[PDB]
């Protein structure tokens, strides 16, 4: 799925 | 309802005539807790600690203390729909989404809020089932309304469902495991009233999956996408490419985005149907995010990102809230890539050269919708909204294939995951995508073809890409692939990847790499 920024 | 207030400005919700609340809350989880089972079991998230958790949850104001110096007259602020869709979600979740937007929303501007269930099998959200969601939702206000689609339609179908029936001019879409911080629609709603064809995003910040803990810092503002066709914030060396004025912007300025994070947005209802709404043959979860960002811009629309609108979002972690069909998403990228023109020649390389049944005959019926609509290129996309990407014109990808050294007659191989942290090795050419690899002029990364996040490095590996010297590569006209930094070229000497003086006498230090001359127009693949 989406996945946060770094 | 009634005890409206700071922190509950739509009453008290979920109390039953008794006074009694409607939810009763887990006891703590239990001490011996294997995380990856339980983040299984609750669909990528921890189920024990959110049925734990009260529903009325404070969260911290993540906004910008600039944020809170602004202030809005909520009688002259058009009102809104806030659209809720899910399949499946847990009760806790769901409901603490439910009170979070009641909670934090005042009532002046918010006409309803859409609950759509998406086909859910759940007992407590089955009409067939113990009726949980239904009798709970009689302890809150009459604006929360359930809708429900007789059968999994995916998210385009399950949020189109949900704006069809919204009534106010404005409608919001979020997911169903958020938490808002403080006026999350009033910088939106603002926006949208100065010119309809802004869409307008939160700042997504992050509600651990293991600890629920909230994270200031989950997607920014500024994003664009990948060749794998998945949205990507801008990194470093892209920041630095943009206008010197737009490098560090003010904290409350709105910024374009040339694509979004998917299913946290707002926009005006009758803008959102004349520049396309959503794709409806797309399919469950997918690439909607980029066709609605990529038609959006081209079709006479802006993004931009609110960043004194925050919403808090359960990154899944350890697992999936639901299992959809594995070709889904291999279709919602090639109707993708209608929009992409000649670009979409480099995508379908990167995702596999597959060939499904993406719809042939609706995807006609869009590429005329965007003749009629007169919308632009994603040439003009690339040099006016993205112009800071890695490839701005297919002559920044000057390379695409095998990476052969004839001396000892073998190619370069991911060896079986371009996934990156593994080695590169040396095997004799069979000309599948495992050994072909691609060159990005403007960052000198050389890459496998399956990934633009894999890097080569001269440790021999692969590694996640980062524009700095670390992955710049040069190709000489000799062949030589040279590590810029160290000033050292890549030998294939006794089939065993090293790094050596550079010296074109050398054969094991020239490679031949296939150069990559897209034609003008990508034909897609019959079906
Ligand atoms: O077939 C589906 C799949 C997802 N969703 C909902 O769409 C939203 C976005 O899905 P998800 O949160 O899994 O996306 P992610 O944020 O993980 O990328 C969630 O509220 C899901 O419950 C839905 O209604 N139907
Ligand atoms: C999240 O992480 C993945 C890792 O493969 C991708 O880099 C993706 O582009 C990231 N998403 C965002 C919003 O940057
Ligand atoms: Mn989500
Ligand atoms: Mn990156």
């Amino acid at each position: 799925g989406t996945t946060p920024s770094p | 309802l009634e005890g409206a207030g700071p922190g509950r400005l739509h009453g008290r919700l979920g109390i039953k005539p008794d006074g009694q609340p409607g939810y009763t809350r887990a006891p703590s989880p239990p001490t011996d807790l294997s995380m990856p089972q339980a983040l299984a079991r609750g669909g990528g998230f921890n189920l024990y600690l959110s049925d734990h958790l009260e529903l009325d949850r404070t969260a911290p104001d993540a906004r910008h203390a600039s944020c809170r110096q602004l202030h809005y007259d909520l009688s002259t602020l058009p009102k809104a729909s806030v659209i809720i869709v899910f399949y499946n979600e847990p009760f806790s979740t769901l409901m603490r989404s439910v009170h979070s937007v009641l909670n934090g929303t005042p009532p002046q501007i918010l006409e309803e809020l859409i609950l759509v269930d998406d086909g859910s099998t759940l007992p407590y959200i089955r009409e067939d089932g113990n009726q949980q969601l239904v009798e709970y939702l009689k302890l809150l206000p009459a604006k929360v309304r359930l809708i429900r689609n007789e059968v999994r339609k995916g998210i385009v179908g399950a949020r189109m469902k949900g704006i069809r029936a919204s009534r106010a001019p404005i409608f919001a879409i979020l997911d169903s495991h958020i938490e808002v911080s403080p006026q999350w629609l009033e910088p939106l709603l603002l926006r949208i009233k100065e010119d309809s064809r802004r869409v307008v995003m939160p700042q997504i910040d992050g509600i651990d999956a293991e600890t629920f803990k909230h994270i200031a810092g989950g997607i920014g503002c500024k994003l664009g996408f990948l060749w794998k066709l998945m949205e990507h914030s801008y990194e470093g060396h892209q920041t630095a490419r943009l206008p010197p004025e737009e490098r560090q912007p003010s904290p409350t300025d709105f910024q374009t985005s040339p694509a979004m994070a998917g299913g946290l947005f707002a926009a005006n209802k009758a803008f959102f149907f004349d520049v396309g709404a959503y794709d409806e043959d797309f399919q469950f979860w997918g690439t909607e995010n980029l066709e609605l960002s990529f038609r959006l811009w081209q079709c006479g629309g802006v993004l931009e990102c609110a960043p004194c609108s925050r919403v808090y979002h359960i990154f899944r972690k350890g697992g999936s809230g639901y299992s959809s069909p594995g070709d889904s998403i291999t279709i919602n990228k090639m109707r993708t890539m209608l929009w992409m023109d000649e670009y979409a020649d480099l995508a379908w390389r990167v995702i596999g050269k597959p060939r499904v049944n993406y719809r042939p005959e609706s995807l006609e019926k869009r590429r005329e919708w965007r003749k009629r609509k007169g919308c632009k290129s994603f040439r003009w996309f690339m040099e006016n909204v993205f112009p800071e990407g890695d490839v701005v014109t297919l002559d920044d990808v000057p390379y695409l294939g095998p990476l052969r050294n004839d001396k000892i007659g073998m190619c370069l191989d991911n060896m079986g995951w371009a996934s990156p942290g593994h080695a590169v090795g040396l095997e004799y050419c069979h000309g599948g995508d495992t050994q072909t690899f691609m060159f990005f002029r403007k960052v000198g990364h050389v890459m496998p073809v399956n990934d633009d996040e894999a890097c080569l490095q001269p440790s021999g590996r692969l590694d996640w890409c980062r524009g700095t010297a670390q992955f710049w590569w040069d190709f000489t006209s000799s062949g030589q692939l040279m590590f810029r930094e160290t000033k050292q070229c890549l030998s294939a000497f006794g089939r065993k990847l090293r790094m050596v003086e550079c010296d074109d006498t050398d054969p094991y230090q020239i490679w031949s790499w296939t150069a990559y001359n897209p034609p003008d127009t990508f034909t897609f693949p019959s079906v």
